[PDB]
């Protein structure tokens, strides 16, 4: 019917951080996953629950695309059943996730001389998130038990901390753009049949 | 919540916030080094004082959590590291004048001008000439003149400062709950809280001396040989039984005996191995040297070099429009940024210096997965040890035949073997008595068993019982020769060299035992043996995470520095020295004098 815009998600002009990650709905279109599969422009392309080759011959009820920017080491934490700061307090994939995770290097785009501090991430929290939840809160996190009344000090820190992306950093400390495609299939009418 | 978790949260935030400031200060200082200009000095010291202020505030905030409640030892190590007060302990005026003393002593040592009496219109520094005179002269009286003039002048100019420098540093030590500044220096080897591996700060002494005895039988005989041949060069001043004078040994101080390979060669009519001509014949360059360097390490089973290493580093002097300082250095800038700075030339010596530096870089790559504060060697000797045992393997005839530099028809015999062992001995075994004596004297001046009125006396009264070098000009207490050396004048530790030598030969013995090598040990090469590579990596990745006693027991099978590998490495030399001195006088007596 209509070829749907993978171009607005993959070749976007701007991406968002990992604490406030962008989620966009894909509905009533025909998708071409073969373009994405052997594009050989993606560092990692890993699909859980569906085999990567048989994706086109399958129909889905609702498909979601989430986008953010992470570090090079942290891409392994974007997977079902892993721990770390990103997997605990930033982006939690369930233990039954049906979908794909894509990440590719963006040092050409996302890094600058003098550094680029505009991609942020949350480091502390009071609990671990359950799957597919977003926390945008910017409240001050106390570590101990003494109050600090909305102002930082001892044992009270800001929860958000900023990335620093320089052109000269190593592979592990370089920016990676991540798109997570989440599929859900149930007994409703269809929306995305390639 | 227990202070257990509060401290860990503090440390986590600290690591994530400190990595970045480290990286910026690092890149600033790098760009200054590879391009000298006042603007870059401005950028450098700005970023630096930012980083220093950061660490000061972090420590003054970290002092709060008391470490009698923490049981996890990594947390205790990190908090102890971060808790150290530093020179911020003492009062404002004391810190002011102490920093001023340090800076002025360094400056005055670096700006020494000595002037000869025959040409008062031409006066010369230390580092270009003075060093050249005393290294490559064959004249007695002129060398004694240069030596006496330099030592007398700068020693009398420096001693009044160092004198109470002593007590200021001692109180700075004492405040932080120590007996003497020597204890603060020795604390780098301290380990407690792990049963079976504790190491008191005093134990080191009781070790370093207990080793030195075993090292004297080999040393004594060498000191005979070096003396006997020297009798032929200056046959009007030296004694058949006495000690060597000071102005006959090469460098200004005698820190090494490498400058005497000309007058003390075993078999002179035989040339050594030097592949400079073989390199310029095949038109090598910097890229080829460093490629072979990384190839050696890939053979042993270690990582390759980062792409940023090839892109951003400077492996050639960049010409005359751009200046630089090209002391060979291996840079860890953080965030996975590893580089090398070197003004390379196509020579044999740089072929080994490249291996030394890449060994440094490999250590830094190995411990990069540890917390920020635990990113160093186990103690202050391990970096240099791991750097040296690589040149030691790459400098054999076997590896050089493998690389294709020497034609495979180069046959070696017992004369060239003894040549290599002697050239190694001069620079390795000859630096140990000097090192041990120097730091023993510093420890005794700091602990106070050498009253002021006797200081210089016991200095020489040590040189005659340990090193066996007598002073050509008599000195009273108005002289101060130990303050002349760069390391002592500018507050650096000095036992790192002794422990480095010992750990170095222990590592070599262990590795090229597990690497399936039989024969004399100075022929062993670890090229193409992944078994030894993993045994080394299981020590490299730890960093300061766990006591150095275990870090060493992993690789050598022992918990303390031992000399049997070193004495084993020099046994082919010991056997020949015993027969060469079968007739000559071995040892020395203090009953001789040069004046």
């Amino acid at each position: 019917t209509n070829l749907c815009p993978f171009g607005e998600v993959f070749n976007a002009t701007t991406f968002a951080s990992v604490y406030a990650w962008n989620r966009k709905r894909i509905s009533n279109c025909v998708a071409d996953y073969s373009v994405l599969y052997n594009s050989t422009s993606f560092s990692t392309f890993k699909c859980y629950g569906v085999s990567p080759t048989k994706l086109n011959d399958l129909c889905f009820t609702n498909v979601y695309a989430d986008s953010f920017v992470v570090r090079g080491d942290e891409v392994r934490q974007i997977a079902p059943g892993q721990t770390g700061k990103i997997a605990d307090y930033n982006y939690k994939l369930p233990d039954d996730f049906t979908g794909c995770v894509i990440a590719w290097n963006s040092n050409n785009l996302d890094s600058k001389v003098g550094g680029n501090y505009n991609y942020l991430y949350r480091l502390f929290r009071k609990s671990n998130l359950k799957p597919f939840e977003r926390d945008i809160s910017t409240e001050i996190y106390q570590a101990g038990s003494t109050p600090c009344n909305g102002v930082e000090g001892f044992n009270c820190y800001f929860p958000l901390q900023s990335y620093g992306f320089h052109p000269t950093n190593g592979v592990g400390y370089q920016p990676y753009r991540v798109v997570v495609l989440s599929f859900e299939l149930l007994n409703a009418p269809a929306t995305v049949c390639g | 919540s227990t202070i257990e978790e509060q401290a860990k949260t503090f440390l986590d935030k600290f690591n994530h916030e400190a990595e970045d400031l480290f990286y910026q200060s690092s890149l600033a200082s790098w760009n200054y080094n590879t391009n000298i200009t006042e603007e870059n000095v401005q950028n450098m010291n700005n970023a630096g004082d930012k980083w220093s202020a950061f660490l000061k505030e972090q420590s003054t905030l970290a002092q709060m959590y008391p470490l009698q409640e923490i049981q996890n030892l990594t947390v205790k190590l990190q908090l102890q590291a971060l808790q150290q007060n530093g020179s911020s302990v003492l009062s404002e005026d004391k810190s002011k004048r102490l920093n001023t003393i340090l800076n002025t002593m360094s400056t005055i040592y670096s700006t020494g001008k000595v002037c000869n009496p025959d040409n008062p219109q031409e006066c010369l520094l230390l580092e270009p000439g003075l060093n050249e005179i005393m290294a490559n002269s064959l004249d007695y009286n002129e060398r004694l003149w240069a030596w006496e003039s330099w030592r007398s002048e700068v020693g009398k100019q420096l001693r009044p400062l160092y004198e109470e420098y002593v007590v200021l540093k001692n109180e700075m030590a004492r405040a932080n709950h120590y007996e003497d500044y020597g204890d603060y220096w020795r604390g780098d080897y301290e380990v407690n809280g792990v049963d079976g591996y504790d190491y008191s700060r005093g134990q080191l002494i009781e070790d370093v001396e207990h080793t030195f005895e075993e090292i004297k039988p080999l040393y004594e005989h060498l000191h005979a040989y070096v003396r006997a041949k020297l009798m032929n060069a200056y046959p009007s001043y030296i004694s058949p039984i006495g000690c060597l004078p000071a102005h006959l040994l090469g460098d200004m101080w005698g820190r090494f005996w490498t400058n005497l390979y000309s007058l003390t060669v075993p078999f002179g009519q035989k040339p050594n191995i030097d592949v400079t001509d073989a390199m310029v014949d095949q038109a090598w360059d910097a890229q080829r040297i460093f490629k072979e360097a990384e190839k050696f390490f890939v053979s042993v089973g270690l990582p390759n070099m980062t792409q940023g290493f090839w892109e951003n580093s400077m492996l050639t002097d960049p010409g005359n429009v751009q200046k630089a300082v090209c002391h060979p250095t291996a840079w860890d800038l953080g965030k996975g940024d590893f580089r090398i700075l070197m003004c390379t030339k196509v020579t044999m010596d740089d072929f080994l210096t490249a291996h030394h530096e890449m060994g440094h870089i490999q250590y830094d790559m190995a411990y990069a997965a540890q917390p920020f504060l635990l990113r160093n060697g186990a103690n202050e000797g391990f970096h240099e040890a791991v750097g040296e045992i690589m040149s030691l393997s790459a400098a054999t005839p076997k590896h050089l035949k493998s690389i294709g530099l020497l034609s495979p028809d180069f046959q070696e015999d017992n004369e060239t073997e003894i040549n290599f062992l002697l050239k190694q001995a001069l620079t390795i075994v000859g630096t140990l008595p000097f090192t041990y004596m120097l730091e023993k004297w510093r420890w005794m001046v700091f602990k106070g068993e050498i009253p002021k009125d006797q200081w210089m006396k016991k200095w020489w009264e040590m040189k005659r019982e340990i090193v066996g070098v007598v002073e050509p000009v008599p000195h009273d207490e108005t002289y101060c020769d130990p303050a002349s050396l760069f390391h002592v004048s500018n507050d650096y530790s000095f036992i790192r060299y002794y422990t480095r030598t010992l750990y170095q030969f222990q590592f070599q013995e262990a590795l090229c035992q597990a690497a399936k090598h039989e024969g004399p040990l100075h022929k062993c090469d670890i090229s193409n043996s992944t078994e030894a590579g993993q045994k080394l990596f299981n020590m490299l990745r730890l960093g300061k995470s766990e006591p150095w006693t275990l870090a060493l027991e992993n690789v050598v099978g022992a918990k303390n520095m031992n000399v049997r590998p070193l004495l084993n490495y020099f046994e082919p030399l010991f056997t020949w020295l015993k027969d060469q001195n079968k007739n000559s006088f071995v040892g020395w007596s203090t009953d001789w004098s040069p004046y």
